[PDB]
């Protein structure tokens, strides 16, 4: 029934659903079998989870290595410039390496900083995708996956979060002749949430998302005006219901 | 210049050009179909009277003031070369 | 020149031309040439070949398949009239692959696949079957809290370098709540978005849904950790 | 070379952004997957294009 | 010295920038993506009206 609701949200009637039920359950489990397989497949594919750790890494590195160096000074050790010099050009070496070893930190501070907020904004898109793909049906294009999204699932990973998207695509379309409106008497008449479609000989009416031909009704249509300012109409009839 | 180099964008403006051109045919011939799947031909009156439905107006309203619409569209389609090379702060993003 | 002038200079100021102190004659100036040298390689498990790319230079200055691109001189690799999906991006629309023995070539970028589409003012296409599916996206959280001791980094364990870095004024004080900003900043990140319910909800005992399959999403009891087969893989792939 | 690593960090920083802008251009445009083109007739019930 | 300070100054700036110029590009492709290939509900987003 909930699935029914979601088809509804898309513009598909209801009976679609029952009449195609133990399809769609297969279609459903069939596509969520292969995501292990595409996931392991390509390592790639959680690389940027692994690209943040690396970075973190690469940084710390850095950070240690400024201490193993002169930064123009007699030696990197500061304990042999204690030793081997005298208090008046020992302060002159101490404060050259205290100026090298602070610059460093604070380009490291200031890298943090940056990256920070850079994660914030991606925390962001994540809070916001979980409330509105995972909470709700989404009719924004393109936000919750390809396609008419249907519903979502979220995973946890290692400072991260994955969704799956489940959405509708159509497939297998057909051609045919089409007319804005119908004249019957005098009077034009419109389709009420369908369209107008001819099989070549006779002329139906279907929804716009799924081939589904009705015979033209009144309950099908609505009248409005004569048949002279539309452009493109067709000659038809209109069955009426009430034949007593 | 003095150990300081520029490097040339991986794509040329001419593709770039040709994407724009390619997302214009699509919407204009398909809708909003092939952004979702395969591109579905629609005449192009029917897409207008859709959108126009998409807003809560109903369809003979478009059907009825057809030529009317066309001539408002062309019209403001028109205007937009003049308004745009008239102030050259309009472009100051860039 | 006018004739009192010496040498001309540019707008950013550097001496671009210059008067022959013997023959009243201009010469020009010219920078000699530098550029970056660039490798490319279809990986040492694939072949040991590879090709040069020498940026922003002329071919006439680097003394083979020898190319001139907008990007600059191309040494190694032998250029065809297809053109393919881009592989390894050198620039202004040119790409080189690893195709057939075998070699490294380099070609222009393909958009994609051409298609036209039969419009008409009378004839609709519409879909008689439609398909369920599946897509993956990943979106990072949080990153790595860390904490940095200044004095224990600079001085390491003297006293007298103490001494000094303190007249330096307040610069250890700034470093520190910048940090520990961060570190709170990742800990709202995360319940920012995984706690968003108020109860904790069960699932029923009899796992029935009309035919579809869970298992793959759902928790695993089996296992110590209570994860779903889906989310081990992901634990144990980083 | 006795000061020590600091063109490292910047030419790595440098590529970091150069790489960025490329795909910051691809993530606009590059959303089609097909190069759809226009009927040879332009005509679209009185709009002009 | 001297000269190394004033281009760490000009690889910062250049970093701030970059991600200005991402969320810039970022907001592009939304744009494109729920204006150009549908149509949209949100007040504001697609023009005026
Ligand atoms: C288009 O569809 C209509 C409706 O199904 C077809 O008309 C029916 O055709 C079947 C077999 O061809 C007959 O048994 C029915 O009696 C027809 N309907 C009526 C009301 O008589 C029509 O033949 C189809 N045309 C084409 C070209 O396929
Ligand atoms: C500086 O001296 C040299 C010779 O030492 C001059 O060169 C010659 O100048 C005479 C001037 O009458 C010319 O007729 C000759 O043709 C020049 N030699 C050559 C090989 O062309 C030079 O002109 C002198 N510079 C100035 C500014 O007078
Ligand atoms: C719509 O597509 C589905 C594919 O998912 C079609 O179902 C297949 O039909 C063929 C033959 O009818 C069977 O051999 C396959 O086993 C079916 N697949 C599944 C998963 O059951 C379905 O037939 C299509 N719709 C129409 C009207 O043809
Ligand atoms: C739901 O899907 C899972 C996974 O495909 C099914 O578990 C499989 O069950 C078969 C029983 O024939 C075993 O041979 C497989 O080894 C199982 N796979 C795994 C990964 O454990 C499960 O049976 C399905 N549920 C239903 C009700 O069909
Ligand atoms: C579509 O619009 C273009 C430009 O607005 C029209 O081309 C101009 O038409 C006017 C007449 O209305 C001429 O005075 C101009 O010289 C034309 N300019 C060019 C560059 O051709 C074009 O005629 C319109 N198409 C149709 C079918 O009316
Ligand atoms: C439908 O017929 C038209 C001819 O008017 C043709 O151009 C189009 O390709 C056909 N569509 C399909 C799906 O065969
Ligand atoms: C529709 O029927 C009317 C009256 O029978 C006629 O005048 C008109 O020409 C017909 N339309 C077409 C397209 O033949
Ligand atoms: C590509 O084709 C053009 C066509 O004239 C020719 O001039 C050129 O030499 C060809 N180059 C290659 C690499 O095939
Ligand atoms: C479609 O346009 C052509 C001109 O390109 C015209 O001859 C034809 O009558 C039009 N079709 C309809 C149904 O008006």
């Amino acid at each position: 029934m909930q699935m029914a609701y979601r088809f509804n949200g898309i513009g598909v009637t209801q009976n679609v659903l029952y009449e195609n039920q133990k399809l769609i359950a297969n279609q459903f489990n069939s596509a969520i079998g292969k995501i292990q397989d595409s996931l392991s497949s390509t390592p790639s594919a959680l690389g940027k989870l692994q690209n943040v750790v690396n970075h973190n890494a690469q940084a710390l590195n850095t950070l240690v290595k400024q201490l193993s160096s002169n930064f123009g000074a007699i030696s990197s050790v500061l304990n042999d410039i204690l030793s081997r010099l005298d208090p008046p050009e020992a302060e002159v070496q101490i404060d050259r390496l205290i100026t090298g070893r602070l610059q460093s930190l604070q380009t490291y501070v200031t890298q943090q900083l940056i990256r920070a907020a850079e994660i914030r904004a991606s925390a962001n898109l994540a809070a916001t995708k979980m409330s509105e793909c995972v909470l709700g049906q989404s009719k924004r294009v393109d936000f919750c996956g390809k396609g008419y999204h249907l519903m979502s699932f979220p995973q946890s990973a290692p400072h991260g979060v994955v969704f799956l998207h489940v959405t509708y695509v159509p497939a297998q379309e057909k051609n045919f002749t089409t007319a804005p409106a119908i004249c019957h008497d005098g009077k034009a008449h419109f389709p009420r949430e369908g369209v107008f479609v001819s099989n070549g000989t006779h002329w139906f009416v279907t929804q716009r998302n799924f081939y589904e031909p009705q015979i033209i009704t009144t309950d099908n249509t609505f009248v409005s005006g004569n048949c002279d300012v539309v452009i493109g109409i067709v000659n038809n009839t209109v069955y009426d219901p009430l034949q007593p | 210049f003095n150990g300081l180099t520029v490097l040339p964008p991986l794509l040329t403006d001419e593709m770039i050009a040709q994407y724009t051109s390619a997302l214009l045919a699509g919407t204009i011939t398909s809708g909003w179909t092939f952004g979702a799947g395969p591109a579905l031909q629609i005449p192009f009156p029917m897409q207008m009277a859709y959108r126009f439905n998409g807003i809560g107006v109903t369809q003979n309203v478009l059907y009825e003031n057809q030529k009317l619409i066309a001539n408002q569209f062309n019209s403001a389609i028109g205007k937009i070369q003049d308004s745009l090379s008239s102030t050259p702060s309009a472009l100051g993003k860039l | 020149f006018l004739p009192f002038q010496q040498f001309g200079r540019d707008i950013a100021d550097t001496t671009d031309a210059v008067r022959d102190p013997q023959t009243l004659e201009i010469l020009d100036i010219t920078p000699c040439s530098f550029g970056g040298v660039s490798v490319i390689t279809p990986g040492t498990n694939t072949s040991n070949q590879v090709a040069v790319l020498y940026q922003g230079v002329n071919c006439t200055e680097v003394p083979s398949n020898v190319f001139q691109t907008r990007a600059g001189c191309l040494i190694g690799a032998e250029y065809v009239n297809n053109s393919y999906e881009c592989d390894i991006p050198i620039g202004a629309g040119i790409c080189a692959s690893y195709q057939t023995s075998q070699s490294i070539i380099a070609y222009k970028m393909h958009l994609g696949a051409e298609n036209s589409v039969a419009y008409s003012n009378n004839s609709i296409a519409i879909p008689t079957n439609f398909t369920i599916s599946v897509t993956t996206e990943i979106l990072p959280v949080s990153m790595t809290k860390t904490s940095v001791d200044c004095t224990m980094y600079i001085c390491g364990d003297s006293t007298e370098c103490s001494n000094l870095l303190l007249q330096y004024g307040s610069f250890c004080t700034q470093l520190k709540r910048a940090l520990t900003g961060i570190a709170v900043e990742q800990d709202k990140n995360t319940q920012e978005v995984f706690a968003q319910v108020k109860q904790i909800y069960k699932t029923p005992p009899i796992k029935y849904f009309g035919g579809f399959n869970f298992s793959q999403i759902l928790p695993d009891p089996s296992k110590p950790s209570k994860r779903s087969p889906i989310e081990d893989l992901l634990f144990n792939k980083v």
